[PDB]
Order: structure tokens, then sequence, then C-alpha cells
RNA sequence: AUAUACCGCCAUCUUCAGCAAACCCUGAUGAAGGCUACAAAGUAAGCGCAAGUACCCACGUAAAGACGUUAGGUCAAGGUGUAGCCC
């Protein structure tokens, strides 16, 4: 929701990946994916706040993937 | 009606890549030094023997003057020569209608 | 393809190091790795 | 983009000149003599791949060809400098005591590696069970005595070859030159000798590696700006 | 020996 | 009695006799042997004769939302799922009765020209996937010992190769054959040499040589001729990428002696480069189905010489009897010249 | 040569956990004993009865969780209590570990005529000392 | 019936100190062989010895004692492969 310290904004990149392979590793696998347009687009913002930006950047294809519209403030940052 | 299509379709490619159709088959015989003639017939009223050769083995290849790409694979491409029966491993007879088709 | 069960963290993870021990062996039990 | 600029700039470049760390200047056959490099064994004692190497016979005495030497040597000092220069791994070894204190410290000095002791089976051929299996060998072996102390070639000779390692060897005249990469007919007994070697390597191998640093260092500013 | 040639994910409560 | 019985891993290790001075010395033979089964293998906890259903063991503990009751299933029921075992008993048996086979070598029960695959991948990260192994020859040593009598050790000959030149080959020795053949293919990797090929398909001169008491006489040979070669020459030649070459062992035909032989013979040929070289002289081939049209193989890279080759009116080259014969058509061979399948 | 409770040398690739690696002089020295009772101190009586008792008990719970045992069973009888401690695998689903559980407890409080407990430690895999 | 199909438990050299996977090297890459301390091709996990423990000590006595040798002993401790008996 809002930027903080680099010292939070790291933790909190590291509970988003957790979370971003929960949505990976879905029981709902052998079914397909259901990614909400929110929560790509929190889970990419917090790894740019936090420096990762080389995953960020791959998540990118995961919006084309999906036809999840991308969020005007994760396009900006 | 149209042999050509055969070596042209995945079937083919994915069975023989593109090795000739030859490449895997191997006589059995007793000895080192194999007889000096093939079998002369894999196809004996209707029925196939246990080990068909190359051309017998494979019911879409058809031996016929317009399927060059079958008949330059029992041609030599160096000399030009037909490769006898023994080399390929094919029945006389089929060798005979290769040998007919060829020329 | 249902997920293998993940054991938990042992539960020795949470406890305090001022935490009233009687309670968590109040009577004679085997050893428990996860509990001590 | 930045490391083919790199490699041609730094370890390309020594390789376009014929004496890039001016290693002819460390030694003269007037040098050479004093230190008695060309005394050899008695000719019964002749390995007979050591004759293209000798002058001749003094009173049954064999005498090494120093001009031969001169321009062995040369060759020797340029490949040590270079491998020097890129930053392998030397390493001195040699069977004879008489020798084994001056040799391990003039090692210590230059920043390599120096093994003067019983020279254990396999220790090159079968490295990475000894040390492990990210074990780095060396890139080069300088044998300042090519013989073990039954007046057999050191077993170090054959298995730097086994395993790819160019050889710079002192090699006196009754020593057997074939294997090694780069042989220096030369004596190897007199302490005059043997110091001169350890002095002119310990030098180039020295020079080598400032001559890396001043190149790099200027590599970097110019970089910058 | 030629007659024959011889012969992940873990998630807490799963259902 | 309940406690007189044992377990599973009790009775197998008896019933199968793996330990004992039948299997010390394998002075027991198995044409028939007493093959090992899982019995725990197909088995459902909670599945039993009387076709009890247990809620939580063998069916699900809740059905529609309610905790299921003990049930037992219907003598007909029962029937089937008995039979539905017996049927997967035998599938299963099926599916190990059902093994790919495997190519055989120079013949039937011989282990000569079978490949063994890639040698394993080193400690570093190493890995040898270009290169085929193939074995030449499987030994069984006999060593009388001291306090043991006669033992029963395995020598392996294996060559290995990337069909691009690169070659070699090692003796491996282990008393498991599997054991040897590790040893050997992952040793010759470290022992390869690099034959010189010409046009990629055949060796660049006549090579004849002899290796203690096996004599091997190589031709250089054009496209399409084939490798017409010892059994183990063939392989070898696969291994290093020669096409067209005839070759005759004569002398002791020793495994050993021919593969180092030919590997020493193979390794010490002259390239037309190397023979420009040495002689400062163009090295002209002169092809019949090109006609008169001189084609130059070679050049010297240094300066080339400006005095011809001396002409020796007659050679003293040492001819072989079995070419000046052939070449007259004195030699007549029954066994020469016949057909064979491609190679 | 002494062959009693040894697993004997092989070519490195045996696993042994510590109790079968351990031969039987190292009892009480460097191992335990797995089960604990009063009926063999000097004075003490019925220890014919929980000998037979315990022989049945590993047999009773090797087929009942079968391929589920990691190790021996410790065996611990205090007043009428009889405790039963066993490592477990983790492949056996947690519901059919607590039937198995449920049911053992009750069939063996009846067998024997005493309050009987089932503690299940799990391990992922065979805890193992040495490969012999 | 078969200990000459075995598990299990043992005798025996042992009142021994050796066995040995995985590597490496020599003999032309033959069957084979691999040690020298002022050392010359061997490195070696593991097992045994050793250590440790028991008994009154650190002594002694127990215990321990590998691999292999004798198709050593035992199908009659029990179990069990194969074969045989089932009025
Ligand atoms: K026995
Ligand atoms: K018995
Ligand atoms: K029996
Ligand atoms: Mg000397
Ligand atoms: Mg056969
Ligand atoms: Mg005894
Ligand atoms: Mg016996
Ligand atoms: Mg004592
Ligand atoms: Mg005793
Ligand atoms: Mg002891
Ligand atoms: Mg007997
Ligand atoms: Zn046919």
């Amino acid at each position: 929701r809002d930027k903080h310290p680099p010292e939070l904004q790291v933790a909190f990149a590291d509970c988003a990946a957790d979370i971003k392979s929960a949505y990976e590793s879905q029981p709902i696998r052998q079914t397909a994916q259901d990614w909400p347009a929110t929560s790509l687009n929190c889970i990419a913002i917090l790894f740019l706040r936090a420096g990762r930006t080389q995953e960020a950047w791959k998540m990118l294809g995961l919006f084309r993937k999906h036809n999840k519209i991308p969020r005007s403030e994760l396009l900006n940052e | 009606d149209e042999p050509w299509k055969y070596l042209e379709s995945e079937e083919y490619q994915e069975r023989y890549g593109s090795r000739p159709v030859w490449a895997d088959y191997r006589r059995n015989h007793k000895g080192g030094v194999p007889p000096q003639r093939t079998r002369k017939t894999c196809i004996r009223r209707n029925k196939v023997v246990g080990n068909p050769c190359p051309i017998c083995r494979d019911h879409k290849l058809h031996v016929d003057f317009r399927n060059v790409k079958l008949l330059e694979q029992f041609v030599c491409a160096h000399t030009g020569i037909i490769f006898y029966a023994p080399y390929t491993g094919v029945c006389v007879k089929q060798h005979k209608r290769l040998t007919q088709a060829i020329q | 393809r249902p997920p293998r069960r993940k054991a938990l963290p042992p539960r020795t993870e949470k406890m305090a190091v001022d935490q009233d021990w009687p309670s968590v062996y109040p009577v004679a039990a085997p050893f428990k790795p996860s509990a001590v | 983009e930045d490391s083919t600029d790199f490699n041609d700039k730094i370890l390309n470049e020594p390789l376009k000149h014929s004496d890039f760390f001016n290693v002819k200047e460390l030694f003269s056959v007037r040098s050479l003599f004093d230190a008695r490099v060309h005394l050899g064994h008695k000719a019964g004692c002749r390995h007979r791949f050591m004759e293209p190497y000798i002058f001749g016979s003094r009173l049954d005495h064999d005498i090494i060809d120093l001009e031969q030497t001169a321009t062995h040597l040369q060759l020797a000092l340029n490949f040590t400098a270079h491998m020097a220069y890129r930053k392998g791994i030397i390493l001195f070894i040699s069977r004879n005591r008489q020798f084994s204190y001056l040799i391990e410290n003039m090692a210590r000095d230059c920043g390599e590696y120096a093994h003067t002791r019983y020279f254990r089976g396999g220790m090159l051929t079968n490295a990475r069970l000894l040390f492990g299996p990210t074990v780095r060998l060396p890139d080069l072996i300088i044998f300042l005595h090519t013989l073990n102390n039954i007046f057999e070639p050191h077993v170090a000779v054959r298995d730097a070859a086994k395993m790819n390692i160019p050889t710079v060897g002192i090699v006196d005249t009754n020593c057997n030159p074939c294997l090694i990469t780069y042989p220096v007919p030369g004596n190897d007994d007199s302490p005059l000798a043997v110091h001169l070697y350890c002095r002119l390597f310990q030098t180039a191998i020295t020079r080598a590696k400032e001559k890396r640093q001043q190149v790099e260092a200027l590599y970097r500013l110019q970089g910058q700006k | 020996y030629l007659s024959g040639e011889e012969v992940e994910y873990e998630c807490y409560a799963p259902d | 009695s309940f406690f007189t019985k044992l377990t599973a891993d009790e009775l197998w290790k008896g019933a199968l006799a793996e330990t004992g001075a039948g299997a010390k010395k394998g002075r027991g033979k198995r044409t028939k042997k007493k093959k090992r089964k899982d019995l725990n293998r197909g088995q459902i906890i909670g599945e039993g004769r009387y076709g009890f259903l247990w809620p939580g063991l063998n069916v699900p503990l809740m059905k529609n939302g309610a905790v299921q009751t003990i049930a037992q299933r219907s003598k007909e029921e029962q029937e089937k799922v008995e039979a539905d075992m017996i049927q997967q008993r035998e599938e299963w048996d099926r599916k190990k009765k059902m093994k790919v086979k495997r190519e055989r070598g120079w013949s039937g029960n011989s282990w000569g020209g079978i490949s063994l695959g890639p040698p394993d991948p080193g400690p570093c990260g190493e890995t040898y996937e270009d290169f085929d192994t193939r074995i030449l020859e499987v030994r069984n040593v006999f060593t009388m010992t001291a306090k043991e009598g006669r033992k029963k050790s395995i020598r392996v000959l294996v060559a290995v190769g990337n069909g691009k030149g690169a070659a070699g080959f090692s003796i491996g020795k282990a008393t498991d054959r599997m054991d040897a053949f590790r040893k050997a293919k992952n040793r010759a990797v470290h022992h390869l040499h690099y034959i010189e090929r010409y046009e990629d398909h055949t060796i660049f001169h006549d090579i004849s040589l002899r290796f203690k008491r096996t004599h091997i006489k190589m031709k250089k040979q054009p496209k399409g001729y084939g490798l017409r070669c010892h059994r183990a020459i063939i392989t070898i030649c696969r291994l290093i990428g020669i096409k067209d070459m005839y070759a005759k062992v004569s002398g002791s035909i020793n495994m050993l002696s021919l593969t180092q032989g030919l590997f020493r013979g193979l390794s010490r040929q002259e390239t037309h480069q190397q023979l420009a070289d040495k002689k400062g002289l163009h090295v002209v081939e002169i092809r019949e189905e090109c006609g008169p049209l001189p084609i130059v193989v070679a050049s010297p890279r240094g300066p080339l010489r400006k005095d011809p080759e001396p002409e020796d009116e007659v050679p003293d080259v040492k001819l072989d009897w079995e070419d000046v014969k052939t070449a007259q058509g004195m030699k007549r061979s029954v066994w020469s010249n016949l057909k064979r399948a491609a190679t | 040569k002494n062959r009693a409770a040894r697993v004997r040398v092989s070519k490195g690739d045996k696993p042994v956990t510590y109790e079968e690696a351990h031969a039987p002089h190292y009892i009480a020295h460097r191992k335990g004993w797995l089960s604990l009772h009063t009926g063999n101190l000097d004075g003490e009586d019925h220890a014919a009865e929980r000998t037979v008792e315990d022989v049945f008990l590993r047999k009773f719970m090797w087929g009942t969780f079968p391929g589920c045992l990691a190790d021996q069973l410790v065996l611990k009888r205090r007043g009428n209590q009889l405790e039963i401690c066993a490592v477990v695998l983790r492949q056996l689903s947690p519901h059919k570990y607590y039937f198995l559980v449920g049911y053992s407890e009750t069939l063996l409080s009846y067998f024997y005529k005493c309050p009987v407990r089932l503690h299940l430690q799990t391990v992922p895999s065979k805890v193992v000392y040495k490969y012999l």
C-alpha cells in the first residue's frame, strides 16, 4: 500500500516471494492458475521497492500471459 | 498412388530420421560370413517372415520409379552403383523390383 | 496432484526462554524432540 | 563489450613482443660463466640427449656450451615471466637437499610454490583425491634439479607431461631433457650456479607480477576518464 | 543384459 | 504358532540362499533361481478377505459431510475386488516380463561390439556425451590364491571415441563385470588419441606396421568403399570417424595387441600438410574421376623449393607379395571380395 | 566367529541404525534396553509373563503399522500402564496413523487388561548411524 | 530326504593382523606389480586390531577378534528353499 524504510521493504519482498510460490504451486494447478490482478501488481511493486529488479522484470510477462491489466503505479516505478 | 509423400511425412521422419530405411536392419545367420544371397522373399502367400527386410517390414514403402528419394537410398552416392542385396539386406524379390525401378 | 504433507516446524521454536516449563511436561512422558 | 578490450590490451598485448619483460638484461654468458654453469659431469655420466648442448670434454669433464644455455635460458625466463604475468601457479621442484632451504625461501619470496620434499605417488595424476575435487594444479613447474636422489628422473617430470603442464628445467649433462618443455643446459650442482638460477627466476617472476599490476592500474584509470 | 534393459511440492494441511 | 513366525526379510534371506558356500565360490549354478518378491507391494492397509470397510483406514472417513460407519462388502462385490487384485498381479508380472531387448554384438553371446554409452560425468561438472563406448574384449581371468584357491576376476578392454578423430582405449579389471566396464570407459577418456583423417573419411596413406606379433596392413580408400576390416577395427574406426578403409590383420590375433597396434599406427600417420612442409613442395592429387586435372591438396607454408624432387628410375621400396599377387590376378581366394552387410 | 546380532561388513552401501550397529556386548555400555520393567530385578516376579507380552507387542506393531516402523519399539511399564514408543515414517496419511493409534491402544488395552498408550515420533527417513 | 539350497547360532586358524571399496601409477595398456625416511608411486573411506568399557587400578582377567580357511557343525532349537508322505 505504501513505501517503507529499506529494512521493512526487504522483509516484505521475502514474504511476497513466498506468496508468489503459493500462487504458482496451488493445488488447483491441475486446473488453470488464477492470478488476480491486484496480487500481480503488488508482488511486482514489492520486488522493485526491495531492489530485486531482475525478478520484477521477469514477472512482466505474466501480465500478458494471463491478460491482467498492469497498475499505473507499477509502470511508473 | 503418391508414394513419394510417405518420405515427406512426419511418420517417416520419426521412424527413420535422416538415415536410410535399411540402416538398422541386421540379417540373422550362423557364422561370421553371411550367405551370399539374401532370402528370396519376405512375403510368402501373404504371410511375413519373422525378420522382414527393410522394404517388406514397412508396407508404406512403395518401390516405384517415381519415388526417387527411396531409390536413391539403394544407390551409392559416390559411385552410382546399385548396392547388392546383402549390402542392405533386402530380399531377392524386392532387390529386383528396386533394380528395375532404378533403371 | 495433491502436495505431500509437510511436517510443521518443531514447536520448540515458539517457546520463550522464560516460559513455564512444568506446563510443557506436566506428567511423565517419553522424550519428544519437537517439544524439548 | 568490455572483456574483449581487456583481454586484448592486457593478455594479448604482451604476446606481441619478443622480450616484453626484458629478461635478456638479467644475465650474460659472462655472468653464467662466473657461476660455473658450463661445468658438467664426467663424460662417463653423459646422457646422449644432452650431447647437442655440450661444448666438449675438458679432460673427461663435459663442458656445457653457454651460448646455447643463453638462448635456452632466454626462452625459459621469457616463458616463466609470461606465466607469472598471467597469474599462473608456478611450482618449484628439486630433490637436492643442499638447496632445499634456498629454494623454499625463493618461492615464498616471489609468491610462488615449492616442492623440495619426498614426492608422493600421485600428487599430480591423483590430485583431486589428495587435495579435493576443486584443487587447481600448477600452470608451470620449474625443475632446478630434474633427477631424484637415486640419479633417476624426478617422477614429476613424467607426471607433469601427463597432466599437460609445461616444465622449465635445468638439465645437467647427465639428465634427460626429452620431456622438459623449456630445458636450460647448465650446472645443477655448484652453489653458485643454483643461486644464480634462483635469482633469475625470482627476479623474472617478481618483475612480471609488478608489470601485471602496472598495466591493470593504467587500464582502469584510463577507463574511468 | 541383452534380453532386457533392466527396470515434489510439500505444503501444510494438504487436502 | 504365532510366536514361531519370522519377518519377510528373514524368510527371503533363508529361501534365496545368497550367503553360503554355494554362493562363496559359485559352487551352485542357477538356471532355476529363487527370485525375491515384495509381497507387501500391492497390499493396502485395512483390506482383508472379509471385505470390511473401515472408515478412515481403507475407505474415506467422511461421506456427504457425515462420518461413515463400519460396513462390509457383499459377497459378490468382494469377489470382484479379489479378482481385480489377481489381474493387477499378473499385469505387474507382465510389466516386468516386458523388458526392452538390447542390440547384440559381434555375435549373440559375445560382449564385443556392444555399446556401453557415454563415460560418466567427471567430478568437476565434466561431461562426455559426445563420446561413445564400445567393448572389445571381456575375459574371465582366474587367479590362484594362497588361501582361497582359484578366484574369478574380469578383464575388460573398451574403446571410446567421439566420431571426430578423438578416440582412446583402456583396460578395466574388477571382480564384477560392471565395475570393470566403469573403470575402463572412464579411464579411456583420459588417454585419448587424436587421429588424422583424410577428408574426414579415410586415412592419409597406407599404414603397414607390426605390434609384437600382430601385423596390421591398412589401405587408404575412396568414398563409398566402407570399412572392410577386422570386426574390432570396424568398431574402433566408427569411434574415430573413419568411413572408408581396408585392413588385413595377420599373425597373432590378440585383441589388445591389435587395439594398441592400431592406435599406434593411426597416430603416426603423416598428413599432406606435414609432407609438404617437410619437403617444401606442393602435394598434388591426381584422381582418375577428374582426369588429368591437378588438385593441390597441400602447399608448404615456408618457402617453396626450386629443385625438382629427384626421380629415381626405380624405387627401392619393399612390396607386399599379397598386394602384388592381387594386382596380377594370381591371388585367388574364395573368401575375398564376399558380399557383406554395410559396415 | 560370533554371529549374534552383528550386522556384518559389506561394501559401504548398507545403512544401519545406531541399535543395529552395536553388537550384544555393547548392551548397557553404548546402547540401552528396548524394554524397561521390574521383572528382571532381584526379588521380582512375573519375568516370564512380561517377556511373552513384549514379544507379542513387537510382532503386533510390526504388522499393524506395515512399512511404517523406522526403528525398534521402546516398551515402558510404570505401574499397570504400558507405554509403547515407536519411531515411524511420514508416508502414511495422518488419518491412517490416528486410526491405527486409536485401534491399537484399544485392542491392546482389552487384550492385556491394562491402560495402554502409543507414542509416535515421525521421521522423514530411517536415521542412519553408519554405512557398513 | 537334502547342513552339498539356507536363515538363525557357532567351531577353527585367532595364543592371528590383516581385509578392503574408490582412485592413481609401472610393465609397450601381457598374465602381473606398486617399498626404500639422507625415501625411489602410491593415496586410501570403511572393517578388524588398537582405543574405550566390565571386574579390584592405568595391571591382569574377561569381553572383543575383521575378511578368508575347513561345501567344518547343526533341517532333531525354531524357521525355511527343493523333493517326498496324506487310511
Ligand atoms: K550355516
Ligand atoms: K531346522
Ligand atoms: K527343510
Ligand atoms: Mg649435475
Ligand atoms: Mg544366439
Ligand atoms: Mg569363540
Ligand atoms: Mg556346512
Ligand atoms: Mg586393560
Ligand atoms: Mg575370550
Ligand atoms: Mg579390542
Ligand atoms: Mg559337510
Ligand atoms: Zn523383403
